[PDB]
RNA sequence: AGAAGCGGAUUUAGCUCAGUUGGGAGAGCGCCAGACUGAAGAUCUGGAGGUCCUGUGUUCGAUCCACAGAAUUCGCAUUU
RNA sequence: GUGGAACAGUGGUAAUUCCUACGAUUAAGAAACCUGUUUACAGAAGGAUCCCCACCUAUGGGCGGGUUAUCAGAUAUUAUCAGGUGGGAAAUUCGGUGGAACACAGUGGAGCCUUGUCCUCCGGGUUAAUGUCGCUUUUGGCAUUGGCCCCUGCUCCUGAGAGAAGAAAUAUACUGGGGAACCAGUCUUUACCGACCGUUGUUAUCAGAAAUUCACGGAGUUCGGCCUAGGUCGGACUCCGAUGGGAACGGCAACGGUUGUUCCGUUUGACUUGUCGCCCGCUACGGCGUGAGCGUCAAGGUCUGUUGAGUGCAAUCGUAGGACGUCAUUAGUGGCGAACCCGAUACCGAUUACUGCUGCUGUUCCAGC
């Protein structure tokens, strides 16, 4: 066997909250910022999961119809500024 | 570094001159009809000599003399009647060329040439022949289940 | 005329190759000459023959040590 | 000192000039080549209106049976097509990353010892205590002990990259060269005090006293003994001695005390095949048949599982027209858009080959007075 064993006194249960985020058809899960880590490096070790870049987030927003703020969103006072 | 060379398919066709001999109207019976076989005095040497005849007579000497600089035949089988010839990419024109006016060998008159595939790579040619090949066999097949 | 990318080895007389506390620049073969034979080979003696891959710099002095620029060539379960 | 012309060195940046169209298939991936038009739906799932026959009620209507007409966003089209194809360097291989989770030396195990010392920078300054020696509220000098103070230049995981040397100089620490911005090596970085680590071997022959602080000769100072017109002896320090590149703890090569050293193993895969175990049915000593089920193990069976290029006997095309730039003309057009070079897993730093632009520096020539 291949594990380590949960202990209800001197182990560290930790809040885990995982959602469906509607329009970007993505689901985000929260943690906190040092809990994130030994979440984060669990998750490529299995084989087929791959890591995204912001211009990779762009194209996914570009693929699936939808918008983005910092290049999609030409209307708005700080899109407008940073864009141009 | 590497060389940028071309290679050519053809393939060997015989028309079916019978004038007396009537004939039947079909796509896989004309396949057959045409894709018959090679004779007997068929090799890569003789197809070569009788290219370079060729391509003297047509040709010429210092045409030849550009198309002779990388003209080579590196695989052939006469039991398919396809080959590949090698040449350079500019004077692919000319090797195109040479293999139309291709007339007859000196033993066996009354034949074509088809030149089918040119590309750069002899793999693809390869991959394309294979392809090529199966749909002859579905077409082979289909008129043969009906 | 079978690339691309990786490691190891390596360049010294015409050739094949040594060699180096860092202080002389060499051996075998080849060429020429001497010796020898009636003549020739072999053996033996002597001479001619240098871009130590090139360059920088270190040092008092570079085949050697450091760096830079070239490359030579093997291997990738191969004899194409 | 200025302006022009030419050359040279370094730093930064760019490279198919761009657009348009075309390049055989019912055998539907043949211009050279690749990818894509795959999260299946017409609120047609008991769909809507309508025809005929029979039934019940009447001011509307509903049910049953039969064939079947119309309709599903631009009354249409089921069978076409789109986009891309070399770079600063892809050459060079010097490097490292995708194995490490912020030093948690990425983790574990074994062996050895000096057995892993919460240790100490040396060194400099202040403060307190003690003891000695000279002035006499008291101060000064020496030695010990205890306490404090003394400087991550920037980004980055790594490799590396570039910035400035007013705390002592004119050349901006030292040394050598460059024609100057500067280059190379040893270094330091708000050091409000500086700090070139130790060991071993080498500098061949000659020279010189000596080739590594061996020793020797001369002069000066201080101390001790014999001794007292101050003569001699010993020890310590400083300076000098013809030679050679040379006496300078200077130059070269190798090794480490850093938080103990060393060894061993992976944390790296996906499909295919084979074995084993788990639930269902038959049978009951281990058995047999299916789940397009799961976990472990093995296999030179495969890796286009491939990347807004992805080849692997190594593709990255041909042509026409238009727009722009440069150069030469006899009527107005012609030529050229290159040089170096070219993937093979990707990333970034540095170096080398060439063209053009830009800033600085140096040299030469020519004048305004
Ligand atoms: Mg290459
Ligand atoms: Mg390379």
């Amino acid at each position: 066997k291949t594990t380590v064993p949960f202990k209800e006194s001197d182990d560290p249960s930790i809040p885990l909250v995982i959602i469906r985020r509607l329009k970007t058809r993505d689901w985000i899960v929260v943690l906190p910022w040092f809990w994130l880590l030994p979440l984060w490096h669990l998750l490529n070790r299995i084989p087929r999961m791959y890591h995204i870049g912001l211009r990779q987030f762009q194209q996914i927003q570009y693929e699936n119809k939808q918008l983005y703020f910092p290049d999609d969103y030409p209307f708005t006072q700080l899109g407008y500024i940073e864009n141009s | 570094v590497r060389l940028k060379s071309r290679y050519i398919l053809f393939e060997i066709i015989f028309p079916p001159t019978d004038t007396n001999v009537e004939e039947s109207v079909s796509k896989a019976d004309i396949l057959l009809s045409h894709h018959r076989a090679s004779p007997a005095d068929v090799s890569i040497k003789s197809i070569l000599q009788e290219i370079r005849r060729s391509l003297s007579l047509n040709l010429g000497d210092y045409g030849s003399a550009k198309c002779n600089s990388l003209l080579q035949l590196k695989y052939f089988s006469n039991k398919t009647s396809t080959g590949i010839i090698r040449c350079h990419r500019e004077d692919c024109d000319l090797v195109i060329m040479a293999l139309m006016l291709m007339s007859k060998i000196g033993d066996v008159d009354g034949l074509i040439v088809n030149p089918v595939k040119v590309s750069g790579t002899i793999k693809k040619i390869e991959q394309f022949a294979m392809r090529r090949n199966s749909k002859i066999l579905n077409i082979i097949k289909c008129s043969q289940s009906s």
